[PDB]
């Protein structure tokens, strides 16, 4: 059983500090590249920071450059993120995730395992159709439109399904491939500067926010804005 | 902590070097390089002249290099490895550049600017590059369309200035002509450093890679191909097939082996056993990529640049052949023998010495002279106080990298075999494959 | 219709690609290339003018390159192959050139003209070539003895005209100084195309060859040597040993093999069997020249340029191992093992995938993504709709050449063996050589 | 004999060629090559004049080559052989130049003159060489310092004089950028002959060697590496690791072997046997240094240049495998088979011909045509009256050295073996080792 | 029996057509290059057309360019010759021949197998001594003299024995080598721009027309003018 | 048993001739390079001549160039020296000695086995401390100082112990290595342009002349001036 578990979120006053720790288990930690992506309480999904497997290649989203510091203790199967000088803009759920990249005429990571995330409250682009609906049995499509950089500079597109209480689950990797538990229904495409997820034969249990993801030559890993898919009665 | 470390296992006459960091080539990314050609008709006035005779000379050299290129396009354990094509990826793009409008599409994307990505008819998005504007020189600066054909032309600096611009093209067409249209490594003529850096940067790769590649560019040159592709309309076009470092920064170790024999005194009558799993090991997805011939791996510091197509992929538990070669889980490979022959195997931080028979095995130092004389058997020596290790008549200069080495004491395992029933001939077999042949030879002891 | 085709034999985990056309090197034609030298006296006026210092700088480059050159003359299954001397033919002519006047014979045949045929003292009729006349350029254009002694030079265009001519010679003596007087492949410096095509055409060969060679001139360079020979009188002479493509346009096929195992679920207890006859097969006068290390052959289009001295010569009946590996006539070769390990071996039109154990084996493409996940065993995939094949962690890009593939459904032969008495270690033995060791182990079953 | 000689042993289907004279590489001597650099700021009077446009290109060309280098430094029977680091000495020296004042110590040692020895901090005495002085060219004569740093150039000859001086640095960093900072052989750019002859002459070696090295300068090039090392202060430094020829002029022989078979007429049912102990042998100190891959070695006349680290060292008694393969003292190595397949092995003074089955084996001469038709089995042919030899479809040109060959008659040993109990598969085993498996199986042939 | 048998010959009116076929049997056809070589009503032997093994390299004598078309059906073990716009010069015995080449410093074909030929009538160089005679038991020699091209440019020489009614048989290949059925009496030489056949001890069976053969760089394969060796008593 | 025995020395009138022979046994003679070194009756040790293993590389001290000829008959396991035009400056004990070279960052021969010497009487640099003394049990040191060439041109240093009547024995080779039978008392070093032997605890038997040796780029192999070490109760 492959698991990630964050901790340490809480309440912090602006200007503060706080240290999230993600603990990993059931896979050899040293072999994989790790990431934090945070999600506002109700808003989209945004990448925060990335650390390579042996801590050699570390990269931060522009929001946090100079405020946040990522690090890992491979000996303790652990990943830490040290946040200083928080702003209330940092408020979010902080997910911990294992990254993977295959390498076929492009090398664009995806995140295949997520923790459930730790909440950090502070007080005292690639667009996609914002909502889709359909009756049980119908077909739907969710379009993901990116730019000359990212999808059009030749990276790939992935898809995440976020059921209401949960953290993103991997739905599609490398444009059109389903991971283990994903039924024949889910499928995807890429063309030029855009992608498309298509849910064929809608089930009750499909109601969720779906996010397309990719990597940008400047923003260095980017999620779509997400699509709220609702199923009708 | 620190960086690099090694430990020698006295029992398997083997040593592993740990602390290195992967860079495996998992995939190939192709990119199209163009050169702009002037396609002149051969009669620059054969003046009776001082410098026109020199210009027609350089002209010819160019004109030949173009025809030459046209005629060029016409229509233990590494044996386990399995075989692939290196450049199908590169060629497949190259084959598509031959479809109808595909070249003009690139020609056009690239006259405003020097690089541009463009999508081919099959949708694969490909990085393109105009690296020489030779055409523009010939067409708008020597043989312009205005004034006045040059039967007899002016200053000498235009003769020099030309054979300069023209140099690069000749040296490319030469590199292909020798190598039947495919070159590697991708030389400073195919892609200059400034270009290969530029190209790295616009590749559909991550910063983790853009860094690795950019700092270890001379290695990228070695793991890249340059395929001369097409020359039609007014372009020269070759594909440079760069590598995708798809796993990076995972740990790597290096397994060293030498043969381990009994130390009996008779010239015959010795049993030997040598570990065959020698080579590099990076782990990459809850499994270990094993690279048996360290041809296919180059190092820089800790970075181990390998190519996955010269790899097996093995269970994590292969590492138990280093801990306990007799362990149950994995089945470590060896090769048996009666050929007790003296030799050494230099490691990352020390040297293994397999000394047998009447052979002389010393270990000297640069200043104190000789400081160990090995007794028969497999022994090991740190590179701390050692500069050379000499065995028989061969001197080995030992590696002077900085790093901590640990001698793990143990009874050499060939002792546990009874030599009256040990398979002296076995060219790649495992532990268990040998333990079979022994359980058999004892069962053949059914008397009556 | 179109050209080349392939078929996969499920029964023996192999495939052959047919429809290729041979180009075997059978013999060596030696030809002598000469360059004429000025043997000057270094007392040409000891002046210090701007460009006289540049010429004197250039004579040095030359005079040194002549001596640098003078100092140069001083007095599975590829293991079955047998060995030869490669350039004996060339050197033997080069050795004959050292007899008394043999050199002057060439000087004289060649002062009136640039090409000639000449009979050496041992009768061999040899093509000769004067490709650079440095003796004439230097003696009648750089010793200005009217104006005024090479003390004060006038034009710069004469400095360049020279370092252009002399450049060729400097690049020649450089290639030799590096490669101990013998180079392959033959560069554009030893022979320009204009020269090499001329030389092709004046050779004692047929039109069938002269076409082959001229279209694939870039290969002719790779199968030739350039042996630096002698430099006495005013002549530099190197021999260029071109190949004689004595058999052409016969059928060629290319045999692919990968290992074929039992798919039992036990971690051990699997048997393997691998066809060892990997390689090229050309028809060659009622027998097949077999080229076991199939990498040495360079192909261009369908034309398979091989070198016969990297061959066995086999009964036509070898071709039966592909159709019926058990047939009576020929005794097809294999190698057994217990090492069930996954790999792919890419064919001319497709891929073979040997998928075993817990290894994960798919076949992906550019658009549809993954479009097959292989089940355990030896299977095959056409390159029609698939671009990659991944086995474990290694990505194989498959060849994207055009042609029809046929899947020959069949029972894998590794099933017909009783694994309890199947010879697990036999590293090159045959079908029959294995059937005997089974006829034996069954006799070795002598009960009560 | 009076120079070079060979004898063929009919009984073991092998030949030895003797009369050669050793030249072994035993050790490595490291030496430091420097080029002096000016470290300028890019404002040559950065205006737009005719010849100023050219100089700025060459300064540019230069400034890049320096940065390019800077970025380079950042943040049968060959299987018994045993393996070492090649450039550990040279690299270890290279590492010592990065300590503090070691560079300035060389710099200071070299402003008075171009050669000097210097003792590095660890006592190793190193030969140094300043081969190009670009600092001096650029600082005095390219930035003229009275009027006015050169603003707008006068003559063209200064452009050429410059791109001449500058070529060397470019062609050096070209080589390094391609071969990742380590090149072999050591080219005419790294070290000119004039230099490499100097360096030989000032080495801490003996005259016996200074002569060998000085005459075979093109073989010394192939046995040296060139390590790009450091670039700090205003100095470029690469280590040229030349070889030390520590045993010289001892006798060498070359053992040729071919497979030796039964000639029975049945299609299968033949046994083969092949001497594996093939390769070079120089004796060097009461032991025979044995070189199993005979291409680690280069020959020149009788001189056999080998590298001792591609060697075993074997007791003198190894030569008995040539005389009497069954003697007790040494245990000669062979390889068995059932694979009677025809081939040749060309020797130094002859040809071995292993002709079996329906294969067609002749020996022609250049003028009389065919002069022998071989009968099945292992035979030999002197190179006296013979020029070519053909086995099946493969043509062999035979070596044309002068020397006496002696055919040593004997019953081929494979005639002595009882084939119903002869081990057909043994991929490297010994004489005694096979005679074991037979002495046994012949015992298990017992009654009741 | 390694054998060739031609067919389709007869009489043809000028400006006409006729399609000759040579069928081969007893060897694998696809491996050798096949030839048409024809013989005029009363003397010389002249090369017509040659086809490579897989039909990629095909060449015609100047005599028949643009009129004759050579072709092969390796599957049907046969070689065809398509003659159109025939002339009164084309009347001859048309032989079908297997070509072979054995390379020491040259590759110049010779013909080791001939058919019996089919006769075709249409209606409505290298010199050698034209006759030699000698008594039984004696030695005689035939001189064969060529030029700067062919022999003097480095090609080799071959020899044929043609008994009065019969097809040419191969007598000597590569200057001095005898095939299976040729007695050691026959021996030949090459020198510079010329050759020599030497018959030691004349027989009843030795009375025949003798042609030397070789290859010229432009004429593409050339026969001698023939030598009638006659035996007296 | 490794043995050399010179012979043929004797008495000669100046301007005379005489041919010394060394016969060797117990080692494979062809494999090693042989040398002559001569010693005046009471004054130091000097090199005479070197001949390589197969008689290919022969070199003479300047003293004797043009007078002496070194030569070897490998079949007879013998080395010869032909002295012509002798002087009384040639008077010395002529030793025969086998040479060796151990290629580490230099290739500087040393002589590991000596003859007994044969006396030739004709009638009708590297300095080292000239004398050293110390009592049984004491330590002493001997300095060996050479120049820019030889030592510090990077060659190595060797040491010989010459007991009074007997021939030199190899004491130290390659700066600090003792051959088989030489006890740890003895130790030596090389540093820069000089070297040092160090005897730790004198025994009665240490009473001897000690010569340092090395090889020079011009003088072609050189001994020290000698060191007389005396041992006092």
């Amino acid at each position: 059983e492959v698991q990630l578990v964050e901790s340490g979120g809480g309440l912090v006053k602006p200007g503060g500090s706080l240290r999230l720790s993600c603990a990993a288990s059931g896979f050899t930690f040293s072999s994989y590249s790790m990431n934090w992506v945070r999600q506002a309480p109700g808003k989209g999904l945004e990448w925060v920071s990335s650390i390579s497997s042996s801590s050699s290649y570390i990269y931060y989203a522009d929001s946090v450059k100079g405020r946040f510091t990522i690090s890992r203790d491979n000996a303790k199967n652990s990943l830490y993120l040290q946040m200083n000088s928080l702003r209330a803009e940092d408020t979010a759920v902080y997910y911990c995730a294992r990254a993977r990249a295959t390498g076929y005429n492009s090398i664009t990571p995806y995140f295949d395992i997520w923790g459930q995330g730790t909440l950090v409250t502070v007080s005292s682009v690639v667009t996609q159709t914002p909502s889709v609906s359909g009756a049980p049995g119908q077909r739907v499509t969710i379009s993901c439109t990116g730019s000359s950089s990212n999808i059009g500079a030749g990276y790939d597109v992935h898809w995440y399904q976020q059921l209401p209480g949960t953290a993103p689950k991997l739905l599609i990797y490398d444009n059109n491939n389903r991971p283990s538990g994903v039924p024949d229904r889910f499928s995807a495409s890429k063309s030029g500067t855009s992608a498309s997820l298509a849910i064929t034969g809608l089930q009750a249990e499909d109601e969720a926010d779906y996010y397309c993801q990719s990597y940008d030559r400047s923003l260095s890993g980017v999620f779509g804005t997400g699509t709220k898919v609702t199923v009708l009665g | 902590g620190q960086n690099i470390t090694e430990e020698f296992y006295q029992s398997t006459c083997s040593a592993v070097s740990k602390g290195y960091l992967s860079a495996l080539r998992t995939g190939w990314y192709t990119s199209v390089i163009t050169i702009e050609l002037s396609n002149i008709k051969e009669n620059k006035c054969n003046g009776t002249d001082a410098k026109v005779k020199l210009i027609k000379q350089e002209l010819d050299k160019y004109k030949n290099a173009v025809t030459e290129l046209q005629l060029l396009m016409q229509s233990f354990l590494g044996f386990l490895l399995g075989v692939g094509s290196a450049i199908a990826s590169g060629v497949a793009v190259c084959k598509v550049l031959h479809l109808e409008g595909e070249v003009n599409k690139i020609k056009s994307a690239l006259l405003s600017t020097n690089k541009a990505v463009v999508s081919l008819s099959n949708g694969v998005s490909v990085l393109t590059f105009k690296v020489l504007d030779l055409k523009n020189y010939i067409d708008k600066q020597l043989l312009p369309i205005l004034n006045k054909q040059s039967c007899s032309i002016s200053n000498i600096e235009t003769v020099i200035e030309f054979q300069q611009k023209n140099n690069r093209l000749l040296e490319i067409t030469r590199e292909f002509s020798v190598n039947a249209g495919v070159t590697t490594p991708v030389s400073t003529y195919m892609l200059t450093n400034s270009e290969l850096l530029s190209l790295i940067n616009d590749m559909p790769i991550t910063n983790d890679q853009k860094k690795l590649m950019s700092n270890n560019v001379q290695i990228v040159r070695q793991q890249s191909y340059s395929i001369m592709c097409i020359i039609k309309e007014e372009v020269l076009a070759y594909v440079v097939q760069l590598p995708l470092y798809g796993v990076i920064d995972t740990p790597c170790w290096k397994l060293h082996t030498s043969p381990l024999c009994t130390t009996n005194t008779k010239e015959g009558s010795n049993i030997c056993l040598t570990r065959t799993d020698r080579g590099w090991y990076c782990d990459n997805a809850g499994s270990v990529s094993f690279f048996p011939q360290a041809e296919t791996c180059k190092v820089q510091s800790n970075r181990v640049f390998c190519d996955t197509m010269n790899s097996l992929t093995l269970p994590s538990e292969v590492n138990l052949c280093n801990v306990d070669i007799f362990n149950p889980k994995y089945d470590c490979k060896i090769m048996t023998s009666k050929t007790d022959v003296s030799s050494s195997v230099i490691t990352s931080l020390g040297a293994i010495v397999s000394c047998y028979g009447k052979t002389k095995c010393t270990a000297s130092n640069k200043n104190r002279g000789i400081i160990k004389t090995f007794s028969n058997g497999c022994d090991y020596v740190s590179n701390k106080g050692v500069d050379t290790v000499s065995v028989g008549n061969t001197l080995y200069y030992v590696n002077k990298q900085e790093g901590k080495s640990l001698y793990v004491k143990g009874e050499p395992i060939i002792n546990f075999y009874d030599p009256l029933v040990f398979p002296s001939d076995e060219f790649d077999a495992s532990i268990s494959q040998v333990n079979e042949k022994i359980n058999q030879s004892l069962a053949f002891i059914r008397k009556s």
